[PDB]
């Protein structure tokens, strides 16, 4: 199966070889594409030459990556086209062992197969307290009746106790229930100046200290904790106290962009418009997948099909932009102009 | 530089025992090696075959034959340990199977006569700078390629055909220290080629796309091969024009550098005095120089020119080039050209 | 033209693989480099040697990298060098089709045209309102006279609405007129603690709705906005509520540095220092570029010709380091102690 | 040296082709671990087969990837299998000049090493102030005892001046003194509404100014600062005003993430799971490093070695995705039930 | 890559000769066209004549001329006609050395390249108080309080000076800061029947002085004043006295018109009408440039790529007179054949 | 098949044919002063014909035709010379014809 | 200018300045000190005394 | 006189005309050059190269 | 009609050429020259020298 998706990107970004019409191939590939193209001919009965120059050698060569791509992302996108028709034969061919596949390609789909069938720790996007309903000024006293120690929320990633004179407590309930964090790195500072309750102006006296499961750790520095030791709060001094506790990242083991190397760059080519006859064949692709058919999923994907999609898209965008093909498409009017940043924004429903 | 081109093709090209023979002594015999060629594309193919039918021929009792996806011959590893006869197969731009292979020939002993890249083909490593035995030298000498064809020649067949392999080893590592001598050692003279370019035979081959630098087309019988490995080679003694060879080459050299110069001031005859001039063309400027000029020369370059033909543009780049080896000859018709540029001292006159 | 570029690239990236003297090449090397170099001599009339030893034919060889990379970029350096010269025939060497390039930069530069001649969605870097002149204390009550709700920014990616009991309004216009967005993410909170006009804390009650062109959205969860629907808060709370709304992140056409795979770490690989010699040399060459000579720049480029340039340069960056060239350079002054991070800050102007 | 890492690296990525048992190879790799394992059972007298099927077969070529890993990385783990035993003459094996890298191995090397050895402006991750043990509530008045303007910090990227009717005062010396920065931008905003000493709101007139160095600077533009100029504030106004000034990112010679290219992705890849087996072999690994044996590290290496080490372990990981390897390693305990995202969770100490 | 342009014009130009196809040739132009179309049809494989009569053959030889006027400037069109199609190989043809290039034109690029890569003293176009917001009253008092002498902007190349009987004073700063000249010829004049505050009438008696620098200077002469130096201005007279300072011109380092030779009538040529194909075609490649696709920029060029741009139009304009090509263009709906200056007006959106 | 081998150029002193033959477009003046070189002379046909030799059959007899290129080009610009210059009488032929 | 003599040496001087383009010779004068960095608006402005 | 300055204005010209190193100058400038380098050097004894 | 103009246009250009003798004219000029000078006495039946 993984043989079968190297072999599918080796043909593409073999084709991808093709910028002129006399120009001399490396040896390696005319090898490649002789048994690719004889056997692929074999079982779909076209007639793709390796050395297109008309036009209509070119889509059909484009369509063959086509098929391929699909076969390998294991896609049926069904009648999109009056000129195009998918081959399920296609697959056979990515099957058939005496075509080989590049190094390059191998170690590719290894690192996708690799990341995506189990889990790491990674840094996380977005603030910690980012999915909260409630903030507060920060800055602002706040005492929770009945309690010496108050912490609340007053950022995406900012937390502020407010501590009474001799007030001591632990805080890391606030933090706890949410995500499922391994490691969330702080940096707690003083309030040199808050305002109270009332609006008036209240210093915060040097010897307010924080220990986490026991040990003292100063202000300022970054501290990696385990999210379930003990993050205490004292406050040895004679006065109100108000402290900041930043979650500056933390560590989870949900996949993020840099899952697979420059996953966004290959998301971005993909999610590109080029021209209309692109955007409606990108389009109808990726409504028989999970993925959002034109525009940037929030949350990065974690599964083997979605990545490995992305891939085989992205790759054969630049097959695309190489071929410089020309067909039709279902629902598709492509306006023959030559393309401005107006039209492109158009095109995006 | 001269390929050992396409095999002929006579009737005798079945006698399989002839074929099969050829089909090993030439991947040992012959370099596809990815450093430089030795042989043609067609040539191999046919030697690859002629083993490949070697191999799998099995006269006797059977081995294991594992044949690989690809039809192609020598796709299959025999048997026991499996040594797949792919890595025996002619690639040209890796060396692959036949001779070199995995070994270095194309090395470089910076500081050597000539600048004409100075570089040593030290045949499967035998950097043969010494006096040749050959009773003593042919001893414990791997060749890596020879070495792994012995072992595929017992994992696939015949001990008693493997056996003449090992028992050879000395006799075939003479033939070519022997070359080694002889071509690096003796024919390192200015007419042996230029290195940028010995580097680009082979991939200019490979490329198919041609260029000036031909290969020599040398069609060899089937069976030579045999005979050619069963015959080491002992220069008896050199070519007579050896240690005078280095004068003559600079003979040739000033003389040409003087043609060009002379040239150069001709060519601009005709800008110089048009209504003198008028019918002027190219052609006959230098007709008039090779007319002044030695014999002996011209046939030196008539032997490529009345087989490659030169255009006047190639005689005006040729004249243009920078690059003249001082005589005394070439310093005064230089400097008489410079006092002759007066032409009132010349006696004609306006 | 873009099969020049590849080729260029090929070459350096062959030169590269030069590590040590006696070392045997990869069968794709031997065949690039024989073939190159020799062409090159043949319109350059230079010395260069497949395997350089010395250190003037290792400088030959750099010159060589240099006059491809610069030709392939389409820059006329001057005069830079009393030991270099640039020869404009080094384009025609580019030129010829029988210098073959790799699969590996057809692909690369295949990508760069492709995306560089069209538009494309993309998560912007920065704040969405970065550029405000005016900013508000986040937290604290802000009624414009005549208005009976108040949206106003707080901060480079936040903004609140002051809404009077049982108010209600449209926000959208505070979002547009900046920038060009297609899709902006939101996320919106309650202000629970608030300071009012005088300093008094005052409490937001729950009931408050935030509805994005009708439908109702709850808090704390990201919302696809399209900039064009009508942001609409409603307060039927008998008190005064404040509710910050973020804009977690924005998507446009204007290109990032993810429009290339790692194209930052080939910025960074050619804005690096190395050594006086190569500080000077890249430094004279973006000199003839739109691209600061030594310092990143501040907004990513858009045109091919910038991007390729670096991609260029970062290689002829790599080629530099394992060549080992010593050379001279007008206004550059050598100085051989040990080179340290001191040294190299005083360098950057 | 390097050549040897190259070498290394090399013959893993060729491991790494091996996807089955029939499929036919590419004529370069034939080349490659025909010569390499030739000349490693010569030296170490293991049974590695170019076509492994079994399992053992497998297994060995691993230990192979695995004791050349080790070997380029200069690292001894020790007795941490009894399957496994590290024989430290593979590095005789690395150095055989008869083994050919790939131009990619070169390069990949080239810059590693080239990169390392040097310095380079680089974007800096995290906020300017944040490694400050004071902070101030933002918007809120704060006037230093006996000054007409006071600077002070308000967050992590984040500070504002307080200045009375007329006052004017350098601002300069808040940023001095932390981190080692090149160019800083900036970008200031007007506070347009900020609380008084006692709670009151206040309005900030327009007439304030911000110049850097002489030259007069607009509001809510981006300026580049080189953090030695002067940042004088001025209040023309007969009214006290308030002014953000912001950070929005600055550049030192520190290295960070971006170093070598998608260097990020490639070690989510290391500090991945896949199994016991991997995990613990990883980690011990690790354990002869620098490098935290199963933690991100917090700031990003910066020496040969490190980035050297890591990456040769990315490799070696997708070479233990393709090989698909099982061996005992001292001090675990595989469980073979189907393996959850909570089974790994635990693994991670 | 100047010699490419170099060529690519010598070869334009030389199709230029070609108004009847009968006549004789002068030898020199045969032998360029010779090289160059024998070239061109190797490359592109398109049927260009020397001798051209249908119209398919003079289409055919305009296509060249684009095809490398095109690739001189570096540029890529596109798809804007279904008759031509843009060869990249054209590039490879006019880096062939054997194509020749009249002295003319190297020249004429040398002198691009040239003043292009620097800088130089020039008459600048416009007044000096041009880009002013406030504006006086000639001839009218005017003394900002508290001051014996105010200077004072009253034209976009005047100022007038009010001093009061027996007041002296500089008045160099209210040229500074403006622009950056290098020098500046004045001229001053007594204002010798002036308006008063009120609206009376007052003469200045002869005696105000005028010096530069220390030296005193007379009315109505030129003056080269540097800019930095004392303009004093004294009243020795017993009664109110106005005069007039003429900046009659400037010259700063900022390029104008004549920065290359007839530059101006050159881009007449480029934005003249002539037809609607020629005008669509002129509009969809400036369109690839930095300059207004149908209107001179009020603003001279600065940079090699834009000045040799027009230059290369300039000339395929007259190319394209000489062969009267006709084809069809998307987006261009060709009106018949009469023409008159109205509908060129139209065409100018 | 990829050149153009009827040349109507300059007013013909005999008037029934103007049209003056370029077999391969190779001018009689490419032997008065050469074009373009010696090792390319190379005629789209010849060119592709030797292309084709090679990528099926052989070289060795592609390499027969590539040397014996420059002396049929010889031939053929000799040929043209003799056509268009050294025979166009009356009873040449109109071009009317000669196109029809 | 006026003068025969003028017009003509500035055109030789402007064609001289080309040829200085193209050659980009590298010598020695009295009284002058180059300053090889870069070069700038600025050094430019600072140049004409 | 005018022509010694026409004259001098077309060697300069042509001295413009080297981009490259590209030899196989055109004939019209190889000639010039040509012609003019050698009476120079004549009388100057100075060593121009084409 | 364009053409014509273009002749007597490279006519007398050609003529300015013919500075005050101790030229040797360059090559193509002569050429241009001849046939023209040649037609126009031909038509002209003065007799114009070159």
């Amino acid at each position: 199966m993984d043989t079968i998706a190297a072999r599918a990107l080796t043909v593409m970004r073999a084709c991808a070889t093709l910028q002129e019409a006399r120009i001399v191939l490396e040896a390696n590939v005319m090898e490649i594409l002789g048994i690719a193209i004889n056997r692929y001919n074999g079982l779909t009965l076209r007639g793709v030459t390796m050395r297109p120059t008309s036009l209509a050698q070119r889509n059909e060569m484009f369509f063959m990556c086509l098929d391929m791509m699909l076969s390998a992302a294991g896609i049926n996108v069904g009648p999109i086209s009056p000129d195009y028709t998918q081959h399920m034969a296609t697959i056979g061919v990515l099957a058939t062992p005496e075509i080989p596949f590049t190094t390059e390609a191998a170690n590719e789909i290894a690192r996708v197969t690799g990341e995506t069938s189990t889990w790491g720790p990674a840094r996380q996007p977005y603030g910690f307290f980012l999915e909260t309903e409630e903030t507060f000024q920060p800055g602002r006293w706040f005492m929770r009746a009945a309690q010496a120690a108050t912490a609340v929320v007053c950022g995406p990633d900012m937390i502020q106790v407010s501590l009474n004179a001799g007030a001591r407590g632990d805080v890391q309930q606030i933090f706890q229930g949410r995500n499922d964090p391994m490691m969330i790195y702080l940096v707690w500072r003083r309030i040199e100046n808050f305002a109270m309750a009332q609006g008036n102006s209240q210093q915060t006296q040097a010897g307010v200290t924080v220990s986490v499961g026991g040990v003292d750790m100063r202000a300022g520095r970054i501290i990696a904790w385990d999210g379930q030791a003990a993050l205490h709060v004292r406050n040895p001094t004679q006065q109100n106290a108000m402290v900041q506790i930043q979650v500056v990242f933390y560590i989870s083991m949900d996949k993020t962009l840099n899952q697979y190397p420059a996953l966004t760059a290959e998301i971005f080519n993909v999610y590109s418009f080029r021209d209309h006859t692109w955007h409606g064949l990108r389009t109808a692709i990726r409504n028989r997948t999970t993925l959002p058919n034109m525009l940037p999923p929030i949350f990065p994907p974690n599964d083997r099909d979605s990545i490995l999609t992305l891939l085989l898209l992205s790759t054969l965008a630049d097959v695309y932009t190489v071929l410089r093909p020309e067909f039709a498409m279902h629902g598709v009017n492509p306006m023959p102009g030559p393309l401005t940043a107006a039209i492109a924004r158009a095109a995006y429903v | 530089q001269i390929i050992l081109d396409l095999k002929i093709d006579p009737g005798e090209r079945m006698d399989p025992a002839v074929r099969m023979v050829a089909g090993v002594v030439g991947h040992l015999l012959f370099t596809a090696g990815g450093r430089f060629t030795n042989l043609t594309q067609n040539m191999a193919r046919q030697l690859d075959i002629a083993l490949n039918d070697y191999l799998l021929y099995m006269y006797n009792t059977r081995v294991q034959v594992n044949y690989g996806p690809t039809g192609e011959p020598l796709d299959f590893q025999i048997g026991r340990n499996q040594y797949d006869c792919n890595v025996f197969r002619a690639d040209f731009a890796t060396g692959t199977g036949y001779n070199g292979w995995a070994t270095i020939d194309v090395e470089y002993r910076d500081p050597a006569p000539y600048v004409h890249a100075q570089r040593y083909i030290r045949y499967c490593g035998i950097d043969s700078r010494e006096l040749i035995n050959p009773t003593t030298y042919g001893i414990g000498m791997t060749y890596h390629c020879y070495n792994e064809m012995l072992r595929m020649l017992v994992a696939a067949g015949k001990d008693s055909e493997a056996a003449y392999f090992r028992s050879m080893l000395p006799f075939h590592m003479v033939r070519f220290a022997r070359i080694n001598q002889i071509i690096n050692e003796d024919l390192h003279s200015v007419f042996s080629l230029p290195d940028d370019m010995f580097n680009a035979l082979l991939p200019d081959l490979i490329a198919g796309a041609h260029q000036n630098a031909d290969p020599v087309v040398l069609d060899v019988s089937w069976i030579s091969l045999w005979f050619a490995f069963n015959r080491s080679f002992e220069p008896t003694h050199r070519n007579e024009m050896l240690e005078i060879a280095p004068l003559i080459e600079s003979v040739y050299a000033s003389e040409l550098s003087v043609m060009k110069v002379d040239m150069r001031h001709l060519s601009l005859m005709q800008r110089r005095f048009p209504d003198v001039l008028i019918q002027a063309r190219p052609s006959h400027f230098w007709k008039a120089v090779l007319n002044d000029s030695p014999e002996a020369v011209k046939a030196v370059m008539n032997l490529s020119h009345s087989h490659n033909f030169i255009n006047i543009r190639d005689m005006m780049r040729w004249v243009l080039l920078p690059s003249l080896q001082p005589s005394l000859k070439l310093v005064l018709e230089e400097e008489a050209w410079a006092a002759a540029n007066d032409f009132e001292d010349l006696m004609l006159t306006d």
